[PDB]
């Protein structure tokens, strides 16, 4: 209350928070010609 | 309807001329609607039999005749790409500005599906190209829309 | 391949793969079906 | 159809424009991923 929150809010920052996000790939395909990296975008991961 | 009515309409759906030959010598109204208002000639239209349209008319069928939704032949046949049967029309009177309850007209609908040779016929036979629909709408607009890019030439 | 190399790179050396079978082998090989993207130790642009 | 696609209409702008799908993508029919590259004898494949 001190905040002006309440449980909603909490629990929609810990879905938005605590996430595992799929972020694709640096020269993913279809890629373009002359492309020398592939790599893995890593974004959010679970909290721990 | 009534009686031969019915059959005239099922048999110009199906195209079977010589039976619409027949039942017209025998009497049925060219101008029979169904519950939508189609005669048959917005039927053969709509499915083009071109043979089937020729002979309502030579029998006096209304040519501008619409349904409940303001549509005439014209409409079906020129949305549909029927060309020989957008012709035969026009060249029997059918009102080739007509206007269906959405302002819509048989250019319009031409030129939503892209029947180039049907856009021209109607221009020749005085299509107003600066009709609009209900939304304000030109069978420009609808080419540029579309994309088409020779139909949006055509309309100027 | 090694880490992070790309589908493109990968395709040349199945390629150099397929036109050596095709060619010093050509009296006993009837065709070269090259998959560029899965191995068998894994999958990746990479392997093939 | 591609050009049903490129028609959608994202927004309309102030002046009264229209931006299309097509102003902001290439549309195409394409495959479902790209991971794979399939040859037989050097040439594009498909396969059961």
């Amino acid at each position: 209350n001190k905040f002006q929150l309440t449980p909603v809010d909490v629990i929609t920052a810990i879905k938005a928070q605590n996430a595992q996000v799929a972020a694709g790939q640096l020269g993913g395909t279809p890629p373009v010609k002359g492309q020398q990296l592939n790599a893995s975008i890593i974004a959010q991961t679970r909290l721990t | 309807g009534s009686d031969l009515g019915k059959k005239l309409l099922e048999a110009a759906r199906a195209g079977r001329d010589d039976e619409v030959r027949i039942l017209m010598a025998n009497g049925a109204d060219v101008n029979a609607a169904d519950v939508v208002g189609w005669t048959p000639l917005h039927l053969a239209a709509y499915w083009g039999h071109l043979e089937i349209v020729e002979v309502l008319l030579k029998n006096g069928a209304d040519v501008n005749a619409y349904d409940t939704l303001g549509s005439t032949p014209l409409h079906l046949a020129a949305h549909f790409g029927h060309l020989e049967i957008v012709e035969v029309l026009l060249k029997n009177g059918a009102d080739v500005n007509a206007k269906d309850d959405n302002g819509i007209t048989p250019l319009h609908l031409a030129a939503n599906r892209g029947h180039l040779e049907i856009v021209e016929v109607l221009l020749k036979y005085g299509a107003d190209v600066n009709a609009q629909d209900k939304f304000g709408k030109t069978a420009f607009d609808i080419s540029i829309n579309n994309g088409n890019e020779d139909l949006a030439e055509i309309l100027q | 391949l090694p880490a992070g190399a790309t589908q493109e790179r990968t395709q040349k050396v199945l390629n150099e793969v397929t036109h050596y079978y095709l060619t010093k082998e050509k009296n006993n090989v009837e065709s070269v079906f090259a998959f560029n993207g899965f191995g068998f130790a894994g999958r990746g642009q990479n392997t093939g | 159809s591609t050009e049903e696609f490129g028609k959608i209409l994202l927004k309309v702008n102030q002046d009264g424009s229209r931006v299309l799908l097509r102003d902001v993508a290439k549309i195409e029919l394409g495959g479902e991923n790209y991971d794979i590259i399939a040859e037989f004898n050097g040439q594009p494949a498909s396969g059961l």
